[PDB]
């Protein structure tokens, strides 16, 4: 029986470190890689030392705490765990927010956004997202085991939509509109091809394009829903699951770390898609 | 027309043995060979790049 | 050229804008100084400003009271002037210069107009106050220094600069070594650290003239007690 | 006529094996080797944000010119990696540059038969077109300095010429070669030169005659750099087909040959040393690689380089090697 | 330490830095265009109606882009010396007239296997080629009285301008041997004031928009 703790624990720290080498190797390739000094692979940095912030100032506390369900660190580290935790978590989010955003701008009205896009473009897309999720995760110790605080739900619904549901509707939009030009392309392109009004030769590798895109399309919005929605509907539900409602704390910590492992799956999917990374990554290794 | 020319007058310059040449090289490299920061490293204070 | 008006009489203690116009040169690309020279004295540096007003310096004495401007796009360089003493009275001149590998500052300088008004540095000493010459005579000219100006870099930091009657000065020798362009071969600076010499070999007419040493190793910037040839 | 000179060409080649009575290779047998050279990228230049595909050192071994196709020349404080100025250009698209052995004039070139020459003296400071060298027909591929009043210049024309500055005018066109210039090469008195030609063949030239005086051979592709050894009587080149060869003015025949067998791409630039044992080109992998003159071995490898190594010099006094490359970045080691 | 001197040139640097970075931004956001083709294949008509000894430099605006395009027909040259320096170029402008297909250089052929040289050259493996086919009012004037299979022996069916043109079009492109990763855009070209130039805005934002897609990790 006391062989299941053991195995958490190993499970767990071999996907922290994977995580870490993973967004370690990111961000070493788009610092050494100066073809990849773009304000977009400037955003996906952002994101990749966001993920580092979450699996080395989190990863380690979360995996003492979750295995032994005590916190034998005190409330002064307490809050300071709490608080970046969740201030790294939101500003992973928003972070692939961003990225959404200006993927759809370059996508869209990419005539103006290159005017437009720029590094203190990015970078203040990035101090934004920074500010944010500061006020998200400040809050908490102005208000007064270590969990997050659920005296008021007021709180509760505030942080919980500034953190998923704003974020999540914002992406799923913007991942629609970008979606929807996409195909509109590939299915209705503009009349640039003269006479063209072999034609299955062009129908192969459209309809390959077509699929390829969907899938990149629909892993993206997958890593993001499916990784934090289930620890995000738990974390809102549960204060409101005052007397009336109920769930185990092993199923939460499981959300929990699934959601963490967003962190893991981000630069994978930003990267792998992307021909400029993949280079980058083969000219490394 | 005019390479035809060209080469009649490149037929009658003289060509030294390649011993020759080999050897007025390596004379050469080894006479310059203490002027070559490239070939012996120099000292930080002599080199002006750090 | 460069030709400089806003001189005349100002009582002590009030205010005159002074202006240097800037032609035939990309002006914005050079260094411009402000240095004064006493009716009965040697030169005196007031302020300098470098290329697009990124970098602007005063001297101790008119730190602050003097205030030194740009404007390229008329190439024009001012020079706020506020609670002037009466020490301040003197001929102001406008001084071209640009810091390249090479260059030569303080190679040309504005004619220069005559103010007056109602009534830690490096120490540049030149004890040959006078050399009475003649032409055919080689002349020898010595200055001195309170700090050795062979920097660790290897340039000599070491300028002359020439005076005729009724001239402003002209660039001589820059970095002791250089000769300015357009300055006749015939003069020649050489020397060491603490102690340094200019010599000109037979002398001739357009020769007569003061001869003022500076030193640039950094600011403020001083200038010798002058070598009067006569 | 055409069979005279096949004729003639066997009697040359036959002429050419007769005179080789031994080779360089077996002779420096006995000379110890050079050892294995390292090269720390002391310096790297920042500044340009295009490719970079020509530079050239100065007299003083300090100052050095760069051409990338920004439109612009950085003359390049390589003590301090100050930019000593900045030179607008006319025509964008530059592919060679030159610095005048007495720092007074820079020229430089590209797809522009116009061969721009540039004062660093101005009396206004900035730098002014001196004058524009008019009159060739294809693109300009290198440029070199005799002094302040003569240029010998390289282009696409097939046709190398000569031009006085003070005049503008061509002074000597150099005819001869079967395809177009890509690289030129001063002799260390200046008397002689030399120019690689695509037509896999390079020809020798002397300045004061106005004409051709050898003609070497031996490449299988277009040949795109040439260096004149530093004692004035050999010279290397660099051709597509990957492989370094060195000729010799006296002996008029190919001395050593220096390849890999896993390089594959060509060699761009080519350089020798102040003593001239070490052989430095550049290459399509963008790495640099040094043959030793004498014993033909690989002393090192100059990486560090992303895109390409195009252009690479050594100082007057061999205190370093500064290379350019296309990643926009120039390395001095 | 930096002297004063040794500061006002690393002053002086910084300002050459800066003054590059601007030129850097100006050059990026203009759009780079090359231009290729015969020299009766009306390029040179084309080049003197998008203007609002060696290579010539075309600089002009429309609908705030700031288009140069490149004319590299004056140099008589090999092309793969030299046609390295324009791997950075947006898209690649290819014009071919259509009454080619019966001239003497069969120029035609000639025009087809540079086009595949282009096309094919390791150093335009991203870069698009945007097809101008001039003169087609010629060679629809032409084309009834003279049929296409001059040119193209496999040529089939009636022979006008509707389906001759087409087929050309077809043909030309059938010598993409790397469809996959770059495209073509093919423009008819008439007595027009600025759609030639409407149409190269659209090829232009087009490439825009499919590089940002692939840089999305789409397309
Ligand atoms: C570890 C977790 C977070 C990874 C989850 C990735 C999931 C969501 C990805 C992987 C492959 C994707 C599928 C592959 C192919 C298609 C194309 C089209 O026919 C409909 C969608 C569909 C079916 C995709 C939907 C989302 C998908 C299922
Ligand atoms: N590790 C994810 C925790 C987290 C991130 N953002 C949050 C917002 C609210 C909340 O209760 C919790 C969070």
């Amino acid at each position: 029986l006391q062989a299941l703790k053991i195995s958490l624990a190993v499970v767990l720290s071999v996907i922290t470190l994977a995580t870490v080498l993973s967004n370690a190797f990111v961000l070493t390739t788009i610092l050494l890689t100066r073809k990849l000094h773009t304000p977009a692979n400037y955003l996906i940095g952002s994101l990749a030392t966001t993920d580092l912030l979450v699996s080395i100032l989190v990863m380690p506390i979360s995996i003492a705490y979750t295995i032994t369900h005590t916190w034998n660190f005190g409330q002064i580290l307490c809050d300071i765990w709490l608080s970046s935790d969740i201030t790294c978590c939101t500003a992973s989010i928003w972070h692939l927010c961003v990225i959404a955003l200006d993927r759809y701008w370059a996508i869209t009205d990419a005539l103006e956004y290159s005017k437009r896009r720029t590094a203190g473009h990015a970078a203040t897309m990035i101090a934004i997202v920074w500010a944010i999720s500061i006020c998200i995760s400040i809050p908490p110790l102005f208000w007064r085991d270590c969990l997050v605080n659920t005296s008021q739900i007021s709180y509760t619904i505030y942080s919980t939509c500034g953190a998923f549901y704003i974020p999540s509707v914002l992406l799923i939009i913007l991942y629609g509109r970008i979606y929807r030009a996409a195909r509109n392309r590939i299915l209705n392109p503009p009349s640039l091809y003269g006479k063209r009004f072999s034609a299955l030769e062009r129908k192969r590798i459209s309809a390959a394009r077509e699929r390829k895109a969907t899938k990149i399309l629909g892993i993206i919005l997958g890593a993001f829903i499916i990784c934090w929605l289930p620890f995000f509907v738990v974390s809102l539900v549960l204060p409101i699951c005052r007397d009336s409602c109920w769930i185990h704390p092993a199923l939460f910590d499981f959300f929990t770390w699934l959601g963490y492992l967003n962190s893991l799956i981000n630069p994978i999917i930003y990267t792998v898609f992307n021909e400029e990374f993949r280079q980058a990554f083969q000219k490394i290794v | 027309r005019k390479l035809v020319e060209q080469l009649k007058m490149e037929a009658n310059i003289d060509r030294i043995k390649v011993s020759k040449a080999a050897a007025d090289l390596m004379a050469y490299c080894e006479a310059h060979a203490k002027e070559d920061p490239l070939l012996t490293p120099v000292p930080a204070s002599e080199n002006p790049f750090r | 050229q460069l030709v400089e008006s806003g001189g005349g009489l100002v009582q002590p203690g009030g205010s005159r804008k002074l202006s240097c116009s800037a032609s035939g040169f990309a002006f914005s690309s050079f260094g411009m100084h402000w240095v004064r020279q006493a009716p009965e004295k040697g030169l005196e540096w007031v302020a300098y400003i470098s290329s697009g007003s990124g970098t602007i310096y005063y001297a101790d004495t008119v730190k602050g009271r003097f205030t030194i401007s740009r404007d390229d796009p008329k190439n024009t360089l001012f020079l706020q002037m506020t609670s002037l003493r009466s020490e301040d009275t003197a001929m102001y001149y406008c001084v071209r210069s640009i810091y390249y590998y090479g260059s030569s500052p303080f190679d040309f300088w504005g004619q220069g107009t005559t103010l007056t008004v109602s009534s830690s540095d490096i120490v540049m000493t030149q004890a040959t106050s006078s050399v009475p010459v003649t032409p055919g005579e080689s002349v020898s000219i010595s200055c001195r220094s309170s700090k050795s100006l062979l920097h660790s870099n290897g340039n000599t930091y070491l300028y002359w600069f020439l005076q005729r009657p009724g001239q402003s000065p002209q660039l001589l020798i820059y970095r002791m070594s250089n000769l300015a362009s357009g300055v006749p071969d015939r003069f020649s600076g050489s020397g060491s650290g603490t102690a340094f010499t200019l010599t000109i070999s037979r002398l001739e007419a357009e020769d007569v003239g003061v001869y003022y040493c500076m030193q640039h190793l950094e600011y403020p910037l001083t200038f010798g007690a002058g070598t009067k040839l006569e | 006529l055409r069979q005279e000179a096949e004729q003639l060409k066997n009697q040359i080649r036959d002429a050419r094996k007769a005179c080789a009575d031994a080779t360089l290779s077996q002779i420096t047998n006995n000379i110890d080797p050079v050892g294995r050279i390292q090269m720390r990228t002391r310096r790297t230049l920042r500044g340009h944000l295009a490719k970079i595909y020509a530079m050239h050192w100065g007299t003083d071994s300090r100052l050095l010119v760069s051409a990338s196709q920004d439109g612009k020349l950085i003359i390049w404080d390589s003590y301090t990696t100050n930019k000593v100025h900045a030179i607008p250009l006319r025509s964008s698209w530059v592919m060679t540059c030159a610095y005048a052995p007495s720092g007074n004039y820079v020229a430089c070139g590209g797809l522009d038969n116009i061969c721009s020459i540039y004062n660093l003296k101005t009396r206004e400071g900035n730098v002014r077109v001196s004058r524009e060298l008019a009159g060739h027909t294809g693109y300009l591929s290198c440029c070199r300095f005799l002094d302040d009043n003569q240029i010998v210049t390289s282009s696409g024309d097939t046709t190398c010429a000569l031009w006085d500055i003070e005049t503008g005018q061509q002074t000597t066109t150099f005819t001869g070669h079967t395809g177009d210039v890509m690289s030129l090469s001063l002799a260390p008195d200046t008397r002689l030169f030399v120019s690689g030609a695509c037509d896999a063949s390079a020809k020798l030239w002397d300045v004061r005659e106005g004409m051709c005086r050898q003609t070497f051979t031996g490449h299988e592709s277009d040949i795109n750099a040439i260096c004149f050894f530093p004692n004035g009587n050999a010279f290397a080149t660099g051709s597509d087909d990957a492989t370094c060869r060195l000729f010799d003015l006296r002996a008029d025949q190919e001395l050593m040959t220096y390849s890999h067998d896993n390089i594959i791409c060509g060699i761009t630039s080519v350089s020798f040393s102040k003593s001239g044992r070490l052989l430095l080109a550049g290459y399509d992998d963008f790495n640099c690689n040094v043959w030793d003159a004498l014993k033909a071995d690989r002393a090192g490898v100059l990486a560090g380089h992303d895109n390409r190594v195009s252009c690479l010099g050594v100082t007057d006094d061999g205190m370093a090697v500064a290379t350019g490359s296309w990643d926009s970045f120039l390395k001095i080691w | 330490t930096l002297s004063a001197e040794d500061k006002a040139a690393v002053e002086r640097s910084k300002m050459i830095d800066r003054n590059l970075r601007e030129d850097g931004e100006k050059a990026a956001r203009e759009v780079k265009l090359l231009l290729l083709g015969a020299g009766e294949s009306g390029k040179n008509t084309i080049v003197k109606q998008m203007k609002i000894t060696g290579i010539v430099e075309t600089h002009f605006t429309f609908k705030d882009l700031h288009f140069k395009m490149f004319d590299v027909g004056a140099q008589r040259s090999e092309r793969k010396k030299w046609i390295h320096c324009f791997e950075g170029v947006t898209a690649i402008i290819f014009c071919v007239a259509l009454s080619d297909y019966d001239l003497v250089l069969n120029r035609m052929h000639a025009s087809m296997k540079l086009f595949d040289s282009i096309c094919n050259n390791k150093w335009f493996t991203d870069t698009s080629i945007i097809l101008f086919l001039n003169k087609k009012d010629l060679f629809e004037e032409k084309i009834k009285k003279s049929p296409l299979t001059i040119c193209y022996p496999e040529y089939a069916g009636s022979n006008t301008y509707e389906e001759a043109a087409a087929y050309i079009q077809c043909q030309f492109e059938d010598l993409n041997k790397r469809k996959d990763t770059k495209e073509i855009y093919t423009h008819f070209t008439c007595s027009t004031d600025t759609k030639n130039v409407q149409f190269v805005f659209d090829a232009v934002t087009d490439v825009i928009i499919k590089n940002n897609l692939k840089d999305c990790g789409l397309f």
